[PDB]
């Protein structure tokens, strides 16, 4: 009955962790006597020295296309006097193979670029690559970081430098594919795509009419629209978007991948084709599409039509006669702005000979042939006809549609979006350039970068706490951004997302028009508060704030299509940097590449190769100032001791081996950690309920004990326990259940950071965030420890848990079920207590539901917040005032409550909870009271303006949920040479108190067979039963 | 002595008198209200038109003046809001009170007078 008495008591055990075993008033003690430098800048400083990084990486990339321009365009010259045509087959190459610097899929190199043929090419092509050698190897050994680089000539020869043995089972028909297209015809093409599967067409020749619709959405760009119609017996459009029944959307990968799908999803009808209908509502879709593209025109406007022998006989040419009419008609509102391609389906039967006539009238637009006349002084652009088998290289033929548009001859560097590349095994950024000679299209010219090198500038940029950076198109497209994952880990092309999104506050729309229009400037605004992200809110440097400052610094980079913006927190207030300092080294460093060493005693800690001997030191990509080549090229023993003797060099002697600014005055401000955890380690109890302890500071130094080995992309600033600390400054931050990066299963951590002086206790002061794990039996363990209470029966009627700021539980009466039987947020209150949850919503002031807006993975996820400043004790307001009385109160100095239920009697109460996904239960409106767990809906975004598709929608966006995390490998040769660090055997434990909590053990209480209880709990290794229940899958293979 | 249905879910319903103590014990009106309001987004998912109906016939009586007898529901009105409901209820942890089984109520068989209004 009593909980704050209880509570004061376990705000003690919280303090005993963070300063004793942790150290917190030890490092802030230290942090608070370090020097610091005030600075004070508006972004333009920065904006213009960052610019300059990129901007000469963006140089550097186009001195190598124009270069390979120049070579190409004048070795055409000496095909014009000597047989430039050899030829170099890429699968005849096997003498061995590499992967050195990108290219890392059976690729030799080394002067000897490999060709590859379409079918259209003949014996006297044009083959520069003898020659182009010896460029092409300068090219690469001067600038390392671009993968690949090729000419793709108009005849059909595709020649890249790095030859590799790829794709010998078919042809690579580079001509089209959408690097090809948008540079040979870099207009915006307004397509749309109609596919006549009536008049009882043979499934055998509509796999060709299906196919083909697929090459055309897989060869347009983002700048390109697109729409796909059906038979038009009825004019169904694609179903997946509202606009789509009214627009052209614009060629984006996601609706490229809802068209694409709707193409397959075509089946033959026996209703004769309606063929005006579909000309007519494609015309209504071109007209309602507003001016062109009100973009620098270049809009050319095609409509492809796929068909074969509809006829109908005896009204055959009353169907000729309705649509060239209706053609007419309707490119006559128009000013015949309108070209019309035709193809043709066939089989040995069905199509004959006569209906193809039909097909060449409609893309001539014949429509005086019938009588119509053409009532526009202008004349029409002529189409073309091509006729298609099941021998049709679709590729050359539907391919090449875009050769029947203009050529304007326009001579201009284009720069694609981040695309997967179909050569290698990563994500690759490409600038290409036609070649032209004379009046003649030789081809192309283009060089693949790897995404995370060309970016490695703006995706780790930390020159000041209070500023961060993004990198923007001219189109609004956002590249970079702390919102968005981390390139090297990505496997597939996001989903390009305006930066009204990721920047999602008021009156950002005002900047942003000045950002896309003017190349350089500065701008301030100022934000409330309650109503931003939480990039901007992590960065204060006041206190009890309700409004605050913000610098948008942007300017364009040079010769291309990007700009870049530095955004600065607050600018008016200065914000404070490490100086530099001299600490000698108390305890020698050690570098956390344990393989490479192999000197200290060594043994596993869960999935990781550690050691108790002393901790270790951690620098992320990142930290380095070229990130990329720290993380591609391998790092080896030689460069770990030259790491090991700068960073620990007291003599300022050595010279900078390639670190960035205030990395290695973090490294010796956080030194003191090692003699304070060791000393810690000889008189604690606590040894056996303690996975680690560690600290993280913003400029990538990462100090764990016990010293284990990381993966290089590991960047501890975007978990959970950091973020969650950051916004909870002083504060003890409990967060958790999550699942453990170095195989610990699911862990509760408790985090605490370290600001430049006790005097200010903003965000923006955080120098370092600290955190300590433990297992999830941990809290309970506690929890029946600390409080008496909790004991009077087994967790049963009368149940004790610990619950964050985000509603989730940490302790628990009950925490077994995680596997096949409960739903995916059940470590939730209002899932484990559906009850004392349903009565805390009606609580005054203490909770609030949240929305949020997630672009990468299109969801709008719903979440709780309860505002740790409760004073004072909570019970029942509504709900279970005599079944079910309750006390909840807030554990003093952290962001946790504590909680005790008296289940007197059964009561009805429920929270929506799906146990099939995360999917709401109403996605159509949320209510404040209304208990459900945490949940997501389908973020609806109108495809055909790139705007949310209601503007009732404004939710500040999710910042980071991501998920995506190399878990530590592990393997034998090492599993069975090396033995576990912590052996505490869990076969001699035989109650639930000295179980749980202990790291490498579990108390099992259901059988293998599913969901049986135990006659017989017992204590047993974390392997041997996961949750609890004998035979569980581990929680990494879910 | 009948009164008038003070919990707004059960408004609208096609009578507004009711009789407390109901079939769940529950002595009052806001008592009653109070556990009702637990299926109410279900009836805004709109799983079954007669959920609104079958939950405030049992948690809300009907009381007729000239009666004085207890008026169920149909046994096929309960049927017709498990058949459209209930999967959902399996998917989202809500769950039906053993009171509320269908063949607790009289079928459409004796005079057992019960509220279809389907089969009026
Ligand atoms: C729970 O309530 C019962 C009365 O229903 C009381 O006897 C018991 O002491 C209570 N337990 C606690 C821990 O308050
Ligand atoms: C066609 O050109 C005329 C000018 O001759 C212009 O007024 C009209 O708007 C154009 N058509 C469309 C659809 O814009
Ligand atoms: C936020 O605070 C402002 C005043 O600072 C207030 O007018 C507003 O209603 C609050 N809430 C939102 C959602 O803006
Ligand atoms: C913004 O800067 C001005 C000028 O320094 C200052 O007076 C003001 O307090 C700052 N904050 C807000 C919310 O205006
Ligand atoms: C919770 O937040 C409100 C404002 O949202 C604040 O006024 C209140 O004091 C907080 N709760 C407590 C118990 O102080
Ligand atoms: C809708 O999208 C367009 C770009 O297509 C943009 O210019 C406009 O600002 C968006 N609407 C709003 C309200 O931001
Ligand atoms: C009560 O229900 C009757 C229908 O049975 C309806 O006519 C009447 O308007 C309702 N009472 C009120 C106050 O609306």
């Amino acid at each position: 009955f009593s909980i704050l008495d209880e509570a004061q008591v376990l705000a003690s055990q919280m303090r005993r962790l963070a300063a004793e075993e942790l150290g917190v008033v030890t490092m802030q003690r230290i942090f608070n006597s370090l020097v610091y430098t005030e600075k004070i800048s508006n972004g333009e400083s920065e904006v213009q020295q960052l610019a300059k990084k990129i901007r000469e990486k963006f140089n550097r990339y186009l001195d190598v296309v124009n270069r390979n321009k120049q070579v190409v365009e004048a070795s055409y010259t000496a095909h014009l006097t000597s047989p430039l045509t050899a030829i170099q087959d890429c699968c005849t190459i096997p003498p061995s193979m590499m992967e050195f610097d990108g290219n890392f899929n059976t690729n030799v190199s080394r002067t000897v670029s490999c060709d590859r043929l379409s079918t259209t090419v003949n014996s006297r092509a044009f083959n520069p690559g003898r020659d182009l050698n010896s460029v092409l190897a300068d090219n690469l050994k001067s600038n390392p970081g671009i993968k690949w680089q090729y000419f793709s000539s108009e005849e059909g020869i595709f020649t890249v430098f790095p030859a590799h043995k790829f794709r010998c089972k078919g042809s690579y028909e580079h001509r089209s594919r959408p690097i090809y297209v948008s540079t040979v015809r870099p207009q915006s093409k307004h397509i749309v795509v109609i596919l006549d599967h009536g008049a009882s067409v043979t499934d055998t020749q509509l796999q060709i009419a299906k196919d083909a619709a697929q090459v055309i959405l897989s060869a347009i760009d983002e700048h390109d629209k697109i729409s796909v119609l059906t038979v038009a017996d009825a004019v169904r459009t694609c179903s997946l978007d509202q606009c789509y029944k009214t627009y052209l959307s614009p060629a984006t990968s996601e609706t490229k991948r809802k068209m694409s799908t709707f193409v397959s999803s075509v089946k033959p009808s026996d209703s004769p084709t309606q063929h005006a209908v579909g000309f007519h509502r494609a015309f209504q879709l071109i007209r309602s599409t507003s001016n062109s593209t009100r973009f620098q025109a270049n809009t050319d406007m095609v409509i492809i039509y796929l068909s074969a022998g509809i006829t109908s006989k005896d009204s055959s040419e009353e169907d000729k006669k309705a649509t060239l009419r209706v053609i007419n008609e309707e490119n006559g509102f128009l000013n015949n702005s309108v070209m019309i391609l035709t193809y043709a389906l066939m089989n040995d039967g069905v199509t004959g000979l006569k209906e193809l006539a039909f097909l060449r009238d409609l893309a001539e637009q014949n429509s005086g042939k019938y009588g119509i006349p053409d009532r526009t002084a202008l004349p029409v652009i002529k189409g073309s006809m091509m006729v298609l088998n099941q021998l049709s290289n679709l590729e050359t033929t539907v391919g090449r549609f875009y050769t029947n548009l203009p050529n304007r001859m326009i001579d201009e560097a284009v720069f694609s979006l981040p695309f997967s590349d179909e050569m290698g095994d990563g994500l690759i950024m490409t600038v290409s350039k036609p070649c032209y000679f004379g009046n003649l299209l030789l081809g192309i010219v283009g060089v693949d970068v790897n995404l995370a090198y060309i970016l490695e500038d703006v995706t780790y940029y930390q020159d000041s706490l209070a500023s961060y950076t993004f990198l923007i198109d001219d189109k609004g497209y956002t590249l970079m951004h702390p919102s968005l994952t981390r390139p090297y880990l990505l496997s597939e092309p996001p989903l390009h997302t305006d930066i009204i999104h990721y920047e999602n506050i008021p009156k950002f729309e005002l900047v942003r028009q000045n950002i896309l229009s003017l190349p350089l400037g500065s701008q301030i605004i100022t934000v409330p508060v309650n109503s931003s992200l939480s990039w901007h809110i992590n960065k204060l440097r006041e206190t009890g704030k309700e409004a605050y400052n913000v610098s948008y610094a942007w300017k364009m980079v040079q010769d291309t299509s990007f700009i870049l913006c530095i955004v600065v927190i607050q600018p008016e207030i200065p914000v404070k940097q490490l100086k530099n300092l001299n600490t000698v080294p108390s305890s020698k460093l050690l570098y956390h590449r344990l393989d490479l060493l192999g000197q200290p005693s060594a043994c596993l800690h869960f999935k990781q190769l550690a050691t108790l001997e002393s901790p270790t030191v951690m620098l992320s990509a990142g930290s380095f100032s070229s990130p990329y080549e720290h993380l591609s090229q391998p790092e080896t023993k030689r460069m770990v001791e030259h790491y090991t003797a700068y960073l620990s060099d007291n003599t300022r002697l050595i010279a900078n081996p390639g670190l960035k600014f205030s990395v290695r005055n973090e490294v010796m401000a956080t030194s003191h950690v090692t003699d304070e955890w060791m000393t810690q380690m000889e008189m604690s109890s606590l040894n056996t309920y303690i996975v680690r302890r560690y600290i993280a500071t913003p400029n990538g130094v990462l100090r764990i004990y016990p010293g284990s080995l990381m993966d290089k992309a590991f960047d501890p600033t975007r978990r959970q326990w950091y973020l969650h600390a950051v916004a909870n400054p002083g504060l003890i931050s409990l967060t958790g259940p999550y699942l453990d990066v170095g195989g610990a299963g699911y862990v509760v951590t408790i985090s605490h950071t370290i600001h430049s002086s006790s005097t200010q206790l903003s965000s923006g002061h955080t120098v370092a965030v600290m955190g300590i794990d433990f297992t999830l039996r941990y809290f309970y363990k506690v929890l029946m420890d600390l409080l008496p209470v909790c004991n009077q029966d087994g967790g049963n009627k009368i149940r004790c848990f610990i619950m964050e700021d985000r509603g989730y539980l940490v302790a628990h009466p009950t925490l077994v079920d995680p596997k096949g039987h409960a739903p995916l947020e059940q470590q939730h209150i209002t899932h484990k207590e559906p009850l004392v949850a349903n009565d805390i919503l009606n609580h005054p002031n203490f909770v609030k539901k949240n929305l949020c807006n997630s672009f990468s993975d299109r969801t709008v996820q719903r979440s709780y917040k309860f505002n740790t400043s409760l004073v004072g004790d909570l019970t029942n307001l509504v709900h279970g005032s005599h079944c079910s009385k309750y006390r909840l109160t807030r554990i003093p100095g952290t962001n946790a409550f504590v909680g005790i239920v008296n289940e007197t009697c059964d009561s009805l109460a429920f929270c929506a909870c799906s146990m099939v996904d995360r999917l709401c239960l109403n996605c159509h409106r949320m209510e404040q009271n209304e208990c459900e767990c945490p949940c997501e809906c389908p973020l609806e975004v109108n495809e055909c303006t790139g705007n949310l598709t209601n503007a009732e929608n404004r939710n500040p966006s999710c910042e980071v949920h991501q998920e995506p995390v190399t878990y530590t490998a592990i393997d034998p040769g090492l599993q069975d040479a090396l033995q576990q660090c912590v052996n505490s055997r869990c076969n001699q434990r035989m109650e639930s108190g000295d179980c749980f909590g202990v790291l490498d053990c579990e108390w099992c209480v259901v059988d293998s067979d599913g969901k049986t209880h135990l006659d017989k709990s017992y204590c047993a290794p974390q392997k041997e039963c996961f949750g609890g229940i004998v035979g569980a899958k581990s929680p990494y293979v879910d | 002595v009948c009164q008038e249905i003070t919990v707004p879910m059960c408004r609208g319903i096609g009578y507004n008198l009711t009789h407390m103590p109901n079939q769940f014990n529950h002595d009052t009106q806001d008592e009653a209200g109070l556990e009702v309001h637990q299926f109410w987004p279900l009836v805004e998912i709109h799983c079954s038109p007669d959920l609104r109906f079958f939950l405030c016939s049992m948690y809300t009586p009907i009381c007729l003046p000239d009666y004085h007898k207890p008026l169920p529901p149909c046994r096929s009105v309960c049927e017709r809001a498990k058949a459209g409901c209930s999967p959902l209820m399996r998917q989202y942890g809500f769950a039906w009170p053993e009171r509320m089984s269908c063949d607790r109520l009289p079928v459409l068989d004796a005079e057992v007078l019960c509220m279809d209004y389907n089969r009026s």
